[PDB]
C-alpha cells in the first residue's frame, strides 16, 4: 500500500553520489531555483507551509518542523537569533547525513538558508561530526562555490536577506548529537547537554535564541517548498508522511541506504531494496528499527509492523532515526545489545548521576548475562534499574541507554532464562 | 487495644474537666485541670463500668520551654475490665 | 593516568609550542568564523590544528598555547581535549588505525578485524607499534554503519598538511592486512569502500533506485 | 546555634540554647584527661533545649541569672534562574 | 534484588495527627445523641479458679 | 583488647566509633596523620573501672580492631593499674591473638 | 508554616507575587524563584547535592526531583522555575522512587571508607541515604578507583569518594575567581581537578572543603584529628582581619 | 618518628610502621585490585579499590598494602 518511490518522487536524487555533487551539478539536479523567491515570499509563509506539509524531525525526536520553527521569536530583539544544523550523526546504525553531505552539500545549504529565512535567522551554524572530514571537505568547497556565486552573504539571492553560514566540526562525541549539548559544544564548552527549562528557542547557542535542526528535515526543506507541501504529505499515511530514507544493515544480504515513502512494511523494505535476510526471512531473529536508541522487535513483529513514527510506537518502539539494523538465528542479541550498552556507557557525558553510573552498571549486568553469570531477580532487577535511569536523567540519552535493554528484557527474556539456568547446572556440574 | 472503658467514660464522664483526649495505640490519654484531677480520678476509681482500681504509677516529665514545666502522669489500670488508662496535667514550681 | 598530567622530558609545559605560518594564517581563519568576544568556540579547531602540526598527539604546551589564543584559563582547554574522544593526548604512531567495534560492525566482523590487526601488527589496544609507525584502537561508530566493517586511518606523517582521516569500509581482515602493509611501505592505498561490486553506500551489485538521469523538479505558480 | 556549615540540612536549626560560658577545663596530671570544676559544663548544650528566644529568657529571668540574648542570623532567599546561567554577552 | 524502601518503611509511613477542637455547641450535640443500651457497655474481663490436678495437662509429661 | 593485620600494622584506624557508642564513656582517643599519611590513633586509653564489659566497641569495629579479649583474671592492685591505655591494649592483643582469633572465627561464623 | 530555617524572602515589588502550591498548602513566591526555593519557603527541605545557595544552579545529582502536577517525569527542584497555580510534591511514591534509586546510584561506586573518612556525622552522603535512600545495597561487582590529587597544604583529596557535583568546579570559577579546578573526563570514570600538577592557591582556597558534600575535599591540618560529635562549636568572630 | 614515640614508649620493639615499611609492595597485574585485609573477607577490613595509574605503589587506606600494577 505504501512505499514503491519513483526516482522522479526521490528527493535526495544523488545519495550514491554518480554524478558530479558541486554547484554545476546542483543545477542540472534542480538546486537553487528559485530561491529567492522563496525568501521573497515569506517567513510567515514558508512557515505555514512546513506546518501543512506534515514533515516531522528526522532525528529521532519526530517534532514537527513547522511547529518547531514557528517557536521562533517574531519580533526581532536585540539577540540576532541562530539557526544551528545537525551534521553530528553518531548513533548506531544510522549514516544517512554522511551521504546527505558528501553528495548534495548544495541542499543542505540551501535548506540551511530556507530554515534561516523561515525563522528569522540571523547566521546558520552546521555541525559536523568530527570523524567526517571528506564530507567536511566536500561541504566547505560547496560553501565557498555558494558564496562566490552569490547563493549565500549579504545578498542570498535578488532578496536583501542577509545570512551566512558556518560550519563547525566536534571531535568524536556521541552527547555532542543532542540539541543542548551541542550549542555548549559550539560554544567552546565540554559536550555536557543543558536542562530544559530555557528551552533553546528563547536562550540557546549565546543565550541568544537558536534552533537545532535535522540535515534531512533542513535538506528536504527546499524541496517540498518547490514541489508543494500536498505533494509530501501525498507519501505516507496521517500524521507521519513523506520520503525517508533508510539505512538497512546488519545480516542482510546487501545492505544499503535508500530514500523511500514513509509507512512502507518493514518486511517489503528489507526484501526489496536491500535483498532480504540472509537465510531468508525465517532466518530472521531480530530488527532494531530506528538506531540503537529505540528498543528491537522480534520476527513476529517485523512481519507487519509498518516503517512509521506511529506503528512503531504503536508497538513498543521507535522509529528514531530510521536505520534497521537486522540480526539473523547465526548472532546472539544479548551480546548485540551487551555491545550497545558498552557503547553507551563509553559515550554518556556523565554529569547526571542516574546516566554517569547506571550506564557502568547496565553495562556490567549485560557482560554478566551475556555468558549466564547472574540470577532471575537478577534481571528482574536489571530491569528495575532501567526503569530507575529511564526518567531520572538530564537528556534523552539515559532513555537510549535505558530502551535496548528493556526491549531484550521483554522480548527475549527466554533466552536469559536459559543462559543462566545453563551457567547455573554448569557451575553445579563444576 | 481494649478502647471500650476509654470511650464509655468520655461518653459518661463530665465534660467540665475533660481539657483534651487522645485516642492512641500507644495509649489512650486524658489531659486535665489539676482542681479536678481527684475528682476524675475518684470518679474512675469508684464507677461500676470505669473500674480502675489500681493505680500503676504516677510519673514527672519536664517541659523548660512551657510556662507550666512539669507534666504530671498518672497511669492507672482496670484488671476488671483489662485496659490501661492515663491521666495527666501540667504543673509549676510553686 | 589518561586525564591527568604526567612530566616527561617531552610533553611538559616548560617545552615552548606555537603554530607555524600556515597554521597561524589557518587560527585567524577559524578565529575570524566566530565572534570576537566569544573566539572560545574556536578551541576544537584550534586544538585539531594543533594534533595535526605535532605528529597526532597534543602536549600540554600545545593545549596552553591554544588556551593562550583564545583568552581562556589552560583548564577549560584541559577539560575539552579530555572530554572528546578524537583528541589524543599521549604519543601515538604515524599512522593511526581504528576499528569500530559497535554492534551494527561487530556483527559483521570488526571483531575478527580487530584481531587479525592485533596479531599482524603484533601489539595490544592503544599501543604503538615498537618501530613507532603504527598504533592501532577502537572508538564508538563512524557512521557508515551500512558499508560492513570499516577502519579509519588518521595519517600524521606529513603534518598539518597531507593530513588525511581515511575510511575504509567493506574491509575484510585479508584486505585490512594489504591496507596496513601499503601505508607501512608508503602508498597511500584508495580510500573508501573496498567491493568492487557496489557503489558507495549503495546496495551490491546494481543499484535498485535512482537509475534513470535526475531531472528537475516539476516545481510550484509561485 | 547556627548550621553547621559542613551539610546543607536544616533541621538543627530553630532551637535556642542557653550558654553558659564554662570554660576551666584543664589536664589530669595522671591521664591528660579534660578534667573540670562547673557544673554547667555541658548541661546547656545537652538538656537544656527551648522552644523560642522568648522561652529561654523566661527561664533566665525564672533562674535569676543574667542574660544576654544573641541575635540570630537568616539566610535571605533570592531569585536564581538556570536561564540567567545562561546570559548573553554583549556585541563585541 | 528487590530493595524499595519506602513501602517496607514502617517507622514514618503513619498517618498525620488528626485534632478536633470541640466546644459548647458540639458536646451537647452529642449528649443529646448519644444513649446508653445494654449491649453498648463494655465487656468484663472475667476469670476464675478451676481447681485442677497438677497431673491433668497431658498426664504431666507433655510439657 | 586490640589487635594487629598480619603484616603487623596497627588494626585500629581512627574511626572513633568506640567511644561514640561506649555506653560508660570509658575509651578516649586523639589522633593525627602518621608520617606515611596513614591515620593512625595517638593515644587511645580505656579505663577498666568504667568499662561494662558490654562489647558495643568489638561489635561497632568496621575493623575488628578492638576485640574483648577472652582474659578476665587481671585484677589489679591499683587502680592506676586498671587504668589502661594504647600501648597495654596493643601488647595484651599480642599476647592473646591466637586465642582472639579462634574465637573470632568462631564468632565471624555466627554473624 | 514558617519557612525552611526561618528564612525571610526577598520581594523586588508586593505585586509580584504567585501563588504555587506546594504539598497542598500554597505560599505566596516571587516570580523567578524556583520550584526548590518554593518548597523553602513552604517549610519543606529537598535532598541536595549539586545545589548550593550562593552558588549557580545545575542538574548534576539529580536528586532533588519532586512530582509537579501535569508533567510526565519527575523534575529538578533546583532548576525548574515556579510557575502560578503550579501542584508541587515531595511525599509522593514517584519522588520517594527517584530519591532512593539517585541514592543507589550515588553509593554504586562509592569506596567504602567512611570510617577513615574526615565526614563522619557530617556528610551529606550519610546523612541523606538515612533519610530518604534505602537500607540495602544491590551492587556487589568491582567499584571505581581514582589517585589522590596533591592540591596544596591545605586541601587534601580522596577523589574516590567524589560525587562529581562541580559544586567546587563552579566555586572557584564564580566565588574564588581563579580557573584552576575542573571536571575532566567523560563517563562514569571523570577525573577532578587540575590536569597539571597545578596547587590551588586563593584567599577563599579554603570554602572550597566547606562545600563539598563527601569527604573528598578535606582540610589537611585536620586530617584525623577528630570527629564531629566529639567538637563543641562556639560562635565568635575573627580578629586576623577587619 | 614523632608520632609513634607518642603513642608508645617502648622504643625496643618494632613499631607497626617499621614493619608495614618491610612488607615488600605486592605485585598485580590488573589495573584496580580488592584490598580486604586479610585472606578472609569477612575478618578483614571494609573492602577498598585501589587505582594504580601512577607509577608508585599506593597504600591501601586499609592495612595498608602497597598494591603495584605489573606493567
Ligand atoms: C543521545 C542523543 C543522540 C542524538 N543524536 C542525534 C543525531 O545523530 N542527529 C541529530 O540530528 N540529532 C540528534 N540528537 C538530537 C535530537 O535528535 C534533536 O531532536 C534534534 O537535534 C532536533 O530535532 P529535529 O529532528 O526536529 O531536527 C540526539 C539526541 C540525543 C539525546
Ligand atoms: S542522560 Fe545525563 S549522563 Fe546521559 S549523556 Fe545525558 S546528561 Fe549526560
Ligand atoms: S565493652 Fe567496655 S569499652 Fe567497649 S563499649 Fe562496652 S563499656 Fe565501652
Ligand atoms: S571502632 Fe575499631 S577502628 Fe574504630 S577507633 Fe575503635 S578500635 Fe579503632
Ligand atoms: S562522605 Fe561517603 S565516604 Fe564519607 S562517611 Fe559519608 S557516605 Fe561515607
Ligand atoms: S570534589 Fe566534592 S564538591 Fe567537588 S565535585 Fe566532587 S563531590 Fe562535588
Ligand atoms: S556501527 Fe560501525 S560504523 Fe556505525
Ligand atoms: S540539587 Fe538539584 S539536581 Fe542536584
Ligand atoms: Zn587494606
Amino acid at each position: 500500500h505504501f512505499g514503491g518511490l519513483k526516482d522522479e518522487d526521490r528527493i535526495f536524487t544523488n545519495l550514491y553520489g554518480l554524478h558530479d555533487p558541486f554547484l554545476k551539478g546542483a543545477m542540472k539536479r534542480g538546486d537553487w531555483y528559485r530561491t529567492k523567491d522563496l525568501v521573497i515570499k515569506g517567513t510567515d509563509w514558508i512557515v505555514n507551509e512546513m506546518k501543512k506539509s506534515g514533515l516531522r524531525g528526522r532525528g529521532g525526536a519526530g517534532f514537527p518542523s513547522g511547529l518547531k520553527w514557528s517557536f521562533m521569536p517574531k519580533v526581532s530583539d536585540g539577540r540576532p537569533s541562530y539557526l544551528v544544523v545537525n551534521a553530528d550523526e553518531s548513533e548506531p546504525g544510522t549514516c544517512k547525513d554522511r551521504e546527505i553531505m558528501r553528495h548534495d552539500p548544495h541542499k543542505l545549504l540551501e535548506g540551511c538558508l530556507i530554515a534561516g529565512v523561515g525563522m528569522r535567522a540571523t547566521a546558520a551554524y552546521i555541525y559536523i561530526r568530527g570523524e567526517y572530514v571528506n564530507e567536511r571537505k566536500n561541504l566547505e568547497k560547496a560553501r565557498q562555490e555558494a558564496y562566490a556565486a552569490g547563493l549565500l552573504g549579504k545578498n542570498a539571492c535578488g532578496s536583501g536577506y542577509d545570512f551566512d553560514v558556518h560550519i563547525h566540526f566536534g571531535a568524536g562525541a556521541y552527547i555532542c548529537g543532542e540539541e543542548t549539548a551541542l550549542l555548549e559544544s559550539l560554544e567552546g564548552k565540554q559536550g555536557k547537554p543543558r536542562l530544559k527549562p530555557p528551552f533553546p528557542a528563547n536562550a540557546g547557542l549565546y543565550g541568544c535564541p537558536t534552533t537545532v535542526t535535522n540535515v534531512e528535515t533542513v535538506a528536504v526543506s527546499p524541496t517540498i517548498l518547490r514541489r508543494g507541501p500536498e505533494w509530501f504529505a501525498g507519501f505516507g499515511r496521517k500524521n507521519n508522511a513523506g520520503t525517508k530514507l533508510f539505512c538497512v544493515s546488519g545480516h542482510v544480504n546487501k545492505p544499503c541506504t535508500v530514500e523511500e515513502e514513509m509507512s512502507i512494511p518493514l518486511k517489503e523494505l528489507i526484501e526489496r531494496h536491500c535483498g532480504g535476510v540472509r537465510g531468508g526471512w525465517d532466518n530472521l531473529l531480530a530488527v532494531i528499527p530506528g538506531g540503537s536508541s529505540v528498543p528491537l522487535l522480534p520476527k513476529s513483529i517485523c512481519d507487519d509492523v509498518l516503517m512509521d513514527y506511529d506503528a512503531l510506537k504503536a508497538v513498543q518502539s521507535g522509529l528514531g532515526t530510521a536505520a534497521v539494523i537486522v540480526m539473523d538465528k547465526s548472532t546472539d542479541v544479548v551480546d548485540a545489545i551487551a555491545r550497545l550498552s558498552y557503547f553507551y556507557k563509553h559515550e554518556s557525558c556523565g554529569q547526571c548521576t542516574p546516566c554517569r553510573e547506571g550506564t557502568g552498571w547496565l553495562w556490567t549486568i549485560m557482560e554478566r548475562m551475556k555468558v549466564g553469570n547472574a540470577k532471575l531477580e537478577e534481571i528482574d532487577m536489571l530491569q528495575e534499574l532501567t526503569k530507575q535511569i529511564e526518567g531520572h536523567t538530564i537528556c534523552a540519552l539515559g532513555d537510549a541507554a535505558a530502551w535496548p535493554v528493556q526491549g531484550l528484557i521483554r522480548h527475549f527474556r527466554p533466552e536469559l532464562e536459559r543462559r543462566i539456568r545453563e551457567n547455573a547446572e554448569r557451575e553445579l556440574l563444576q | 487495644d481494649n478502647q471500650f472503658i476509654f470511650k464509655y467514660s468520655w461518653e459518661t464522664l463530665p465534660k467540665k474537666w475533660v481539657k483534651k483526649m487522645e485516642r492512641s495505640e500507644h495509649g489512650n490519654r486524658f489531659d486535665t485541670k489539676t482542681d479536678y484531677l481527684f475528682q476524675l480520678l475518684c470518679f474512675l476509681k469508684l464507677h461500676t463500668y470505669t473500674r480502675v482500681q489500681v493505680l500503676i504509677d504516677i510519673c514527672g516529665v519536664d517541659y523548660p520551654s512551657r510556662k507550666r514545666r512539669f507534666e504530671v502522669v498518672y497511669n492507672l489500670l482496670s484488671t476488671r475490665y483489662n485496659s490501661r488508662i492515663r491521666v495527666q496535667t501540667s504543673a509549676d514550681e510553686v | 593516568a589518561l586525564n591527568y598530567h604526567l612530566d616527561s622530558p617531552d610533553n611538559n609545559p616548560n617545552l615552548p609550542w606555537e603554530f607555524t605560518e600556515p597554521n597561524k594564517a589557518k587560527v585567524t581563519e577559524i578565529l575570524s568564523h566566530y565572534p570576537s568576544n566569544y573566539k572560545q568556540s574556536a578551541v576544537i579547531p584550534l586544538l585539531d590544528l594543533a594534533q595535526q602540526q605535532h605528529g597526532g598527539w597534543l602536549p600540554v604546551s600545545a593545549m596552553n598555547a591554544v588556551a593562550n589564543i583564545i583568552e581562556v584559563p589552560p583548564i577549560r582547554v584541559y577539560e575539552v581535549a579530555t572530554f572528546y574522544s578524537m583528541f589524543n593526548r599521549a604519543k601515538v604512531g604515524k599512522y593511526h588505525l581504528l576499528v569500530c567495534g559497535t554492534t551494527p560492525c561487530m556483527i559483521r566482523g570488526s571483531r575478527g578485524i580487530e584481531e587479525a590487526l592485533l596479531k599482524h601488527l603484533g601489539v595490544k589496544r592503544n599501543e604503538v607499534t615498537p618501530d613507532g609507525l603504527f598504533s592501532v584502537g577502537e572508538m564508538e561508530c563512524m557512521g557508515c554503519c551500512v558499508n560492513a566493517p570499516m577502519i579509519t586511518v588518521a595519517d600524521y606523517s606529513n603534518g598539518s598538511e597531507g593530513y588525511t582521516y581515511n575510511y575504509y569500509e567493506d574491509v575484510t581482515p585479508e584486505k585490512v592486512v594489504e591496507i596496513v602493509e601499503k601505508l607501512r611501505k608508503g602508498e597511500k592505498p584508495p580510500h573508501g569502500t573496498q567491493n568492487p561490486l557496489r557503489i558507495r553506500s549503495g546496495p551490491e551489485g546494481g543499484n535498485t533506485t535512482l537509475l534513470g538521469e535526475p531531472k528537475p523538479p516539476p516545481c510550484r505558480d509561485l | 546555634p547556627a548550621r553547621t556549615a559542613s551539610q546543607q540540612g536544616s533541621g538543627k536549626v530553630g532551637r535556642w540554647k542557653i550558654n553558659f560560658l564554662s570554660t576551666q577545663k584543664w589536664e589530669n596530671p595522671l591521664m591528660g584527661w579534660t578534667s573540670t570544676g562547673d557544673p554547667y559544663a555541658h548541661v546547656g548544650d545537652s538538656a537544656l533545649t527551648f522552644d523560642s528566644a522568648e522561652a529561654a529568657k523566661a527561664f533566665a529571668e525564672k533562674h535569676g541569672w543574667e542574660y544576654s540574648v544573641k541575635k540570630r542570623h537568616t539566610p535571605l532567599l533570592k531569585v536564581k534562574s538556570y536561564a540567567d546561567n545562561f546570559k548573553w554577552k554583549g556585541f563585541p | 534484588y528487590d530493595i524499595k524502601y519506602f513501602s517496607r518503611d514502617q517507622r514514618r509511613n503513619r498517618p498525620p495527627i488528626r485534632r478536633t477542637v470541640l466546644k459548647k455547641a458540639d458536646v451537647e450535640k452529642l449528649a443529646k445523641e448519644q444513649t446508653f443500651a445494654v449491649s453498648d457497655f463494655p465487656p468484663v474481663y472475667l476469670n476464675s479458679a478451676v481447681e485442677e490436678d497438677i497431673n491433668a495437662i497431658g498426664g504431666g509429661y507433655q510439657g | 583488647a586490640l589487635r594487629r593485620y598480619p603484616t603487623g600494622e596497627e588494626r585500629c584506624i581512627a574511626c572513633k566509633l568506640c567511644e561514640a557508642i561506649c555506653p560508660a564513656q570509658a575509651i578516649t582517643i586523639e589522633a593525627e596523620e602518621r608520617e606515611d599519611g596513614s591515620r593512625r590513633t595517638t593515644r587511645y586509653d580505656i579505663d577498666m573501672t568504667k568499662c561494662i564489659y558490654c562489647g558495643f566497641c568489638q561489635e561497632a569495629c568496621p575493623v575488628d580492631a578492638i576485640v574483648e579479649g577472652p582474659n578476665f583474671e587481671f585484677a589489679t592492685e591499683t587502680h592506676e593499674e586498671l587504668l589502661y591505655d594504647k600501648e597495654k591494649l596493643l601488647e595484651n592483643g599480642d599476647r592473646w591473638e591466637t586465642e582472639i582469633a579462634e574465637n573470632l572465627r568462631s564468632e565471624s561464623l555466627y554473624r | 508554616r514558617s519557612p525552611l530555617a526561618g528564612a525571610r524572602v526577598h520581594f523586588a515589588n508586593p505585586d509580584d507575587a504567585i501563588e504555587v502550591f506546594v504539598d497542598g498548602y500554597p505560599v505566596k513566591i516571587p516570580k523567578g524563584m524556583t520550584v526548590l526555593q518554593a518548597c523553602e519557603v513552604a517549610g519543606v527541605d529537598i535532598p541536595r547535592f549539586c545545589y548550593h545557595s550562593r552558588l549557580s544552579i545545575a542538574g548534576n545529582c539529580r536528586m532533588c526531583l519532586v512530582e509537579v502536577e501535569k508533567s510526565p517525569k519527575p523534575v529538578a527542584s533546583c532548576a525548574m522555575p515556579a510557575l502560578p497555580g503550579m501542584k508541587i510534591k515531595t511525599d509522593t511514591p514517584v519522588a520517594k522512587k527517584a530519591r532512593e534509586g539517585v541514592m543507589e546510584f550515588l553509593l554504586m561506586n562509592h569506596p567504602l571508607d567512611c570510617p577513615i573518612c574526615d565526614q563522619g556525622g557530617e556528610c551529606d552522603l550519610q546523612d541523606q541515604s538515612m533519610a530518604f535512600g534505602s537500607d540495602r545495597g544491590r551492587f556487589t561487582e568491582v567499584k571505581r578507583s581514582v589517585v589522590d590529587k596533591n592540591l596544596g597544604p591545605l586541601v587534601k583529596t580522596v577523589m574516590t569518594r567524589c560525587i562529581q557535583c562541580t559544586r567546587c568546579v563552579r566555586f572557584a570559577t564564580e566565588v574564588a575567581g581563579v580557573q584552576d579546578l575542573g571536571m575532566l573526563g567523560r563517563g562514569s570514570g571523570e577525573e577532578i581537578g587540575t590536569y597539571v600538577e597545578k596547587l590551588l592557591t586563593s584567599e577563599l582556597s579554603g570554602n572550597v572543603i566547606d562545600i563539598c558534600p563527601v569527604g573528598a575535599l578535606t582540610s589537611k591540618p585536620f586530617a584525623f584529628k577528630a570527629r564531629n560529635w566529639e567538637l563543641k562549636g562556639t560562635e565568635t568572630i575573627d580578629v586576623t582581619d577587619a | 618518628s614523632n608520632h609513634t614515640a607518642k603513642w608508645m614508649q617502648d622504643t625496643s620493639k618494632k613499631s607497626p610502621m617499621e614493619l608495614i615499611n618491610e612488607v615488600p609492595p605486592i605485585k598485580v597485574e590488573g589495573r584496580i585490585v580488592a584490598c580486604e585485609g586479610d585472606t578472609n573477607p569477612a575478618l578483614g577490613h571494609p573492602i577498598e579499590f585501589i587505582c594504580l595509574d601512577l607509577p608508585e605503589p599506593a597504600v591501601c587506606k586499609y592495612c595498608g598494602l602497597r598494591y603495584v600494577q605489573d606493567h
